[PDB]
């Protein structure tokens, strides 16, 4: 079960924003659902529509996703599971919404 | 929990892939918008050729954190006119308690079949409300006429 930790501002990046441009494009998941591992088996993104569209706008902090949360990113269509660490940080500077360690 | 929502998210996914036409199970939604893998809410058709023909019956499917050695409780919402559902809606079935016929390699779909089932198969000896158990022991062409009239009421349209 490979890992990876993402920095990013947890305030200012959209759930929309983690599905498509981190986990589909820059981990090249097809049909990601994205679970916060938080014990509760909360999922913030779903494959199937329209099952989390309506928060595709909100803030991952809304969610209570902060410095050291942890998501599980799990592909619907291949087999490929990815844990991935969030480090929040408000200094990454204009043109960058998030870097992989 | 986490061997708890591992298996969650294997059943969610051989669901996804292949479920019995007229069923439903999906997640359910928790007040902010996020699903949640512990707290299913479903649906069950009427068997064909049985008075619960044409009826779809929600329900809801509650797991805990020791699941997969204890089972889910299940409730129809609303309540069933049916012998083995409490008054609150909770199922009666054997599968379904720990100590009797539970064992952890079963899937959510056998769950969902095995309520199905019981629906027209109702169990005497496990009554769990007084109205339903009564009238289908002592006259069961009253029996099938409420749960035919049942059967239209909850008729999807």
């Amino acid at each position: 079960k490979p890992e990876v930790t993402v920095r990013l501002n947890v305030h200012k990046v959209t759930v929309l924003t983690l599905q498509d441009k981190i986990v589909k494009e820059k981990f090249a998941m097809v049909a990601p659902d994205v679970q916060i591992e938080d014990g509760k088996g909360t999922i913030l993104i779903s494959s199937e529509e329209g099952e989390t569209e309506a928060n595709n706008h909100k803030k991952l902090s809304e969610f209570g996703i902060r410095n050291g949360s942890r998501l599980q990113a799990d592909d619907f269509l291949q087999d490929y599971t990815l844990l991935i660490n969030i480090l929040h940080s408000e200094d990454l500077g204009k043109d960058v919404e998030f870097e992989v360690v | 929990s986490g061997i708890a929502l591992s298996r969650l998210a294997q059943e969610r996914k051989a669901w996804r892939k292949d479920h019995p036409f007229g069923f439903v199970a999906v997640p359910t939604k928790n007040p902010d918008g996020t699903m949640n893998l512990m707290n299913w809410e479903c649906a069950i058709p009427g068997k064909k050729g049985t008075p619960w023909e044409g009826g779809l019956f929600k329900l809801r499917m509650l797991f805990k954190d020791d699941y997969p050695s204890s089972p889910p409780k299940c409730k129809f919402e609303p309540p069933l006119f049916h012998p083995n559902v409490y008054p609150s809606g909770t199922v009666c079935l054997s599968i379904l308690e720990e100590d009797k016929d539970w064992r952890p390699a079963i899937t959510i779909k056998q769950i969902l079949l095995g309520i199905q089932e019981l629906l027209n198969e109702p169990n005497i000896q496990d009554p769990a409300q007084a109205e339903a158990y009564t009238i289908y022991c002592q006259n069961r062409v009253e029996y099938e006429k409420r749960v035919r009239a049942q059967a239209k009421k909850f008729a999807p349209s």
